């Protein structure tokens, strides 16, 4: 095993900042065969920078590389919202090749509530079988967030499925989703179903809900 | 330049053999070297094997876990890389990158987009899909959230567009997850203001064990 390590783990940016995400060696390689990929989610290695300091067809030119010896180093000028990936260095020096933890980056915004939401089961679903209460909760900033579905008061989380969202592109804003998910015997068994939020921006909660509009 | 496309992904009760395969385009570039990258959640990426050509026929060299395993081979005549890989586990499933390299003084090298390999124990299982219109009233602002849940499908390879592709402004997939070797995940559009003749908004999907649902709004 050969070890490359990267320093940081996850980064926070303002748009128009300098970022500069390290690599560094085990052993004493080359400058040149410290290769840098950049993956953006939901996507494949998007080969960035090649030797330790030339740019690959496209990368912008904002973008900076340099090092010799065990650190090696990559610079953005300007930090701008599309560079908002997760970076990786790479050895091709001896076998094994192998690569950075990978940073993180993120692009910085203002905090913003968000747009929750909460349809009801789905006509097809429910005469199928089991039926879920799902719970959209849109656009929202930062990602440090919690959320309960309380229905008639004791929060009942039992099938509560948290699924998040990577930033945006155009807006640059975490969305998640979560689903309650019940045995129909224990659907009609309720009434007030209510999803509530809670998150750093309103200390007084969201809490869009459904009494009953089907039945 | 360049054009790699890989075949072959799925899915294998563990121990399953397979055949990944990549074809170079672009290339009869006298001298590369090729090989395949793979990564899951587990271990982000790792180089898992290379053939190599400076001139030489064959030269392999593969890795701590991989070796015994799987043999990389291709052959120039063919245009093609194939990867077959044995005995494999769980340890084993990702997406293989077929990403080869030119040995110029300098350049870079490519790389294509990959496949899923899924080593589970388990069997496939179509998606139920269902819509997701409103309730009684969307309210917040003047806008509205549609919605579509996809409870119960099994290998993960999974595409869900809204209205043959053709409106994208405000969509959001949500990464699917697991309860019970069986994954669920659901989208949202939030189309304008005016709660519209609902009638054209479809929301299609695709799930390569065989399926392609549709839909439609209350």
């Amino acid at each position: 095993d050969i070890q490359l390590t990267q320093s940081p783990a996850f980064m926070a940016a303002s748009p128009g900042e300098k970022v500069t995400i390290t690599c560094s060696v085990s052993s004493s390689i080359s400058s040149s065969n410290l290769h840098w990929y950049q993956q953006k989610s939901e996507t494949s290695p998007k080969p960035w920078i090649y030797g330790t300091s030339n740019l690959a067809s496209g990368v912008p030119v904002r973008f900076s590389g340099s090092g010799s010896g065990t650190s090696y180093s990559l610079t953005i000028s300007s930090m701008e919202a599309e560079d908002a990936a997760t970076y990786y260095c790479q050895q091709w020096n001896s076998y094994p090749y192998t690569f950075g933890g990978g940073t993180k980056l993120e692009i910085k915004r203002a905090d913003a509530a968000p747009t929750v939401s909460i349809f009801p089961p789905s006509s097809e679903q429910l005469t199928s079988g089991g039926a879920s209460v799902v719970c959209f909760l849109n656009n929202f900033y930062p990602k440090d967030i919690n959320v309960k579905w309380k229905i008639d008061g004791s929060e009942r989380q039992n099938g509560v499925l948290n699924s998040w969202t990577d930033q945006d592109s155009k807006d640059s804003t975490y969305s998640m989703s979560s689903t309650l998910t019940l045995t129909k015997d224990e659907y009609e068994r309720h009434n007030s179903y209510t999803c509530e939020a809670t998150h750093k921006t309103s200390t007084s909660p969201i809490v869009k809900s459904f009494n009953r509009n089907e039945c | 330049e360049v054009k790699l496309q890989e075949s072959g992904g799925g899915l294998v009760q563990p121990g399953g053999s397979m055949k990944l395969s990549c074809v170079a385009s672009g290339f009869t570039f006298n001298n590369y070297w090729m090989s395949w990258v793979r990564q899951s959640p587990e271990k982000g990426l790792e180089w898992v094997a290379e053939i190599r050509l400076n001139s030489d026929n064959f030269a392999t060299h593969y890795a701590e876990s991989v070796k015994g395993k799987f043999i990389i081979s291709r052959d120039d005549s063919k245009s093609r890389l194939y990867l077959q890989m044995n005995s494999l586990r769980a340890e084993d499933t990702g997406i293989y990158y077929c990403v080869l390299r030119p040995l110029f003084y300098y350049a870079v090298d490519y790389w294509g987009q990959g496949t899923s390999v899924t080593v589970s124990s388990a069997k496939t299982t179509p998606p139920s899909v269902y819509p997701l219109a409103p309730g009684s009233a969307a309210q917040t602002n003047s806008m509205v959230t549609l919605g579509c849940l996809v409870k119960g499908y099994f290998p993960e390879p999974v595409t869900v567009t809204w209205n043959s592709g053709s409106l994208s402004s405000g969509v959001h997939t949500f990464p699917a997850v697991l309860q019970s070797d069986l994954y669920t995940l659901s989208s949202s559009v939030t189309v304008p203001s005016t709660w519209r003749p609902s009638e054209t908004v479809t929301c299609n999907v695709a799930h390569p064990a065989s399926s392609t649902k549709v839909d439609k709004k209350i």
